DNA sequence: CTAGTTGATCTCATATCAGGAGAAGGAGCAGAGCG
DNA sequence: CGCTCTGCTCCTTCTCCCATCCTCTCGATGGCTATGAGATCAACTAG
């Protein structure tokens, strides 16, 4: 489960620029590598690399 | 009429019309029908794959072979700009069917889905396009099609993106692929494409990779040892085999001396950048995005883009006849102008090609700056007005330039009233510059034809053209021999950041072909 | 009605040290029945 | 008479917790993750 933007909120700075919560750094990080291991799994990867 | 194994006759008229090798096409398709496979016709462009598809399928209607009586609701699935030649071949080759289009351009005027429910209750054939495959999927399967010809059908090469997973949601078994080049980048197309004919043959993705893609791969790099080059031979040699009964591939050059073709020359120019593109060339090598690609931080693709953009023309920095896009900026616009000074004293016409559709406008302003006279056809121009452009540059000579994108200006089009071809700029993809040159030498081309491909040289463009070299041979040793040279004219990595301008068996045959198979 | 142009939208394709305290598991083992 | 089934102890992890409220300054944070061709389509902008 992702949580809403309410638990995470990304906050603005002085400027434009949003800084994104420590939650969402986490989750990005964590569909980067099931991205990542869904395309592994699905075209060539080694058992190692899987694991 | 001429009769073939079990009872298909196809009529003596539309027979005698074919040639020899577009008639073992016929047949071959035939066989494919009586053993419920699908095949991929690869005949290389120009040698006629719509003739050979359409006579077949009127051999199938007039053969009232037996569920469907003949030949059933099929869909032919092309590009845009050609189902109108489509429907153009099977008016005049084969009357008596019914080819719809289903397009906006179309000719129904209803509903969309009501032109195919009437298409799968009155057999006919339905000429629709990869994005509307893509779009009306809900509509075009719930009626038991019999034939699925893809024409062009490498567009389903990736077996990810949402064309490919619709394509292969026909339930038949009867699916044909038209492509010349089912092969472009590497093996995993291949492997699409079959798995689009025929499902399991080449296995999951996972087997034929393992199997096939990595060890034909591996043995074609420059630094490969002999025994992985060994085992990239024997490799491709079964993957050939495991593919022969289901790739029809003839050239133009075991049918040329039976197809009476004119000449052909492919000549590669490698253009000089001029100063200035040199000096933004060179300012743009050394500046620090180049250096944050890299170094990982920053993706390759926006400096490939911005080489690309420098060595077709410096529309980076824009720089009177100072205007945007001037001709003499550019080498490769230096050579394109001498050329057609050339050509157009020599009383010829010219098929001008980019990649770029910015490329493509500056060449047009440089037409017009110029007295020639012109005709484009990118992705922008109506799809309704492509067919009749391709028509008007073929049967009038006043028009001596056509300025085509290689994307909708290659694939399928017949454009032999051309006489001459440049390639303005390479692509990644070989199979695309491959397109874009035949379109010219075709069936129907009357004089001698010859392509020119520019290149600056010492540039992004010289190591694209060694890219898809790289390709072209990783092809090769799976189309015509698996005893490719390896390509050792580099080792293609992520220094082309870098400006460098120059200057029943018996047991024993079956025995002897494992002890040959496994010694290896 | 008829084209044609123009945005928007979406698909696709290009590359390599000055803690503590308790609770739980595990192991060594002494020993009791007892098969 | 050799195996099992305890169940006691010593050690080892292992994990949790460590007053309340309040004021101020100071340094870091950047995060940036493209591009374009083609097709589709729906709305004007003319006819
Ligand atoms: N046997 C033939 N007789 C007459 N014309 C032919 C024959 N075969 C091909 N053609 C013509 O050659 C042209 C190119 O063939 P086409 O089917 O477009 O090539 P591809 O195989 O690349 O699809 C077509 O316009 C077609 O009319
Ligand atoms: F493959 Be194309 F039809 F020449
Ligand atoms: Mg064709």
């Amino acid at each position: 489960p992702v949580p809403p933007l309410s638990v995470r909120p990304a906050v603005v700075m002085q400027g434009s620029a949003r800084n994104q919560d420590d939650l969402t750094h986490k989750l990005a990080d964590i569909v980067k590598i099931n991205n990542q291991l869904r395309r592994n799994e699905q075209n060539g990867a080694a058992a190692h690399v899987i694991a | 009429d001429a009769e073939f194994d079990e009872g298909f006759k196809v009529p003596g008229f539309l027979f005698k019309k074919l040639f020899k090798y577009q008639q073992t096409g016929v047949r071959w398709l035939w066989e494919l029908h009586c053993q419920q496979a699908g095949g991929i016709l690869g005949d290389e462009m120009g040698l006629g794959k719509t003739i050979q598809i359409i006579a077949f399928l009127a051999g199938l209607s007039y053969s009232k072979i037996r569920r469907f009586e003949g030949l059933g609701p099929t869909v032919i699935v092309c590009p845009t700009t050609v189902m109108h030649q489509w429907v153009k071949e099977f008016h005049t080759w084969w009357p008596p069917f019914r080819v719809a289009i289903l397009h906006e351009t179309g000719s129904y005027t209803h509903k969309k889905e009501k032109l195919i429910r009437d298409v799968a209750h009155c057999h006919g054939i339905l000429i629709t396009s990869y994005s509307y495959i893509r779009l009306m999927q809900d509509d075009i399967s719930r009626y038991d099609w019999h034939y699925v010809i893809l024409d062009e059908g490498h567009k389903i090469r990736n077996p990810n993106a949402a064309v490919t997973l619709a394509c292969k949601q026909f339930r038949t078994p009867h699916r044909i692929i038209l492509s010349g080049s089912p092969m472009q980048n590497n093996l995993r197309e291949l492997w699409s494409l079959f798995d689009f004919i025929f499902p399991g043959k080449l296995g999951t993705l996972p087997v034929f990779m393992e199997q096939f893609s990595v060890p034909i791969t591996m043995g074609g790099y420059s630094n490969a040892s002999p025994v992985q080059v060994k085992t990239a031979y024997k490799c491709a040699c079964v993957l050939r085999d495991t593919i022969n009964p289901y790739l029809l591939r003839r050239m133009k050059s075991d049918v040329k001396m039976s197809l009476s073709l004119p000449d052909k020359n492919e000549q590669v120019l490698f253009c000089r950048l001029t100063d200035e593109q040199h000096k933004v060339y060179q300012n743009f090598v050394d500046s620090k995005e180049v250096y944050r690609i890299l170094n990982g931080e920053m993706q390759i693709f926006s400096g490939l883009i911005a080489l690309r953009k420098i060595c077709n023309h410096p529309d980076l920095f824009s720089g009177e006849e100072d205007q945007f896009g001037y001709w003499k900026r550019s080498g490769k616009m230096i050579v394109v102008e001498s050329l057609l000074k050339i050509w157009h004293k020599q009383g010829q016409r010219v098929l001008l090609f980019s990649q770029s559709r910015q490329m493509l406008d500056i060449l047009e302003v440089f037409l017009r700056a110029q007295k020639y006279t012109y005709l484009k056809m990118d992705g922008t121009t109506t799809i309704a007005s492509r067919q009749p452009l391709i028509t008007r540059y073929n049967e009038d000579t006043s028009i001596f330039v056509f300025l085509l994108t290689t994307r909708v200006g290659g694939l399928g089009v017949n454009l032999t009233g051309a006489n001459r071809v440049v390639i303005y700029d390479p692509d990644w993809n070989p199979s695309t510059d491959t397109q874009a040159r035949e379109r010219a030498w075709r069936i129907g081309q009357k004089k001698q034809v010859t392509v020119y491909r520019l290149l600056t040289a010492g540039t992004i463009e010289e190591k694209i053209y060694h890219r898809q070299i790289f390709k072209q041979f990783l092809t090769n040793r799976v189309l015509k021999d698996p005893k490719q040279r390896r390509f050792f004219k580099s080792n293609d990595l992520y220094e082309l950041f870098t400006l460098t301008s120059p200057d029943p068996l018996a047991s024993s045959s079956l025995l002897a072909k494992m002890r040959a198979r496994n010694h290896l």
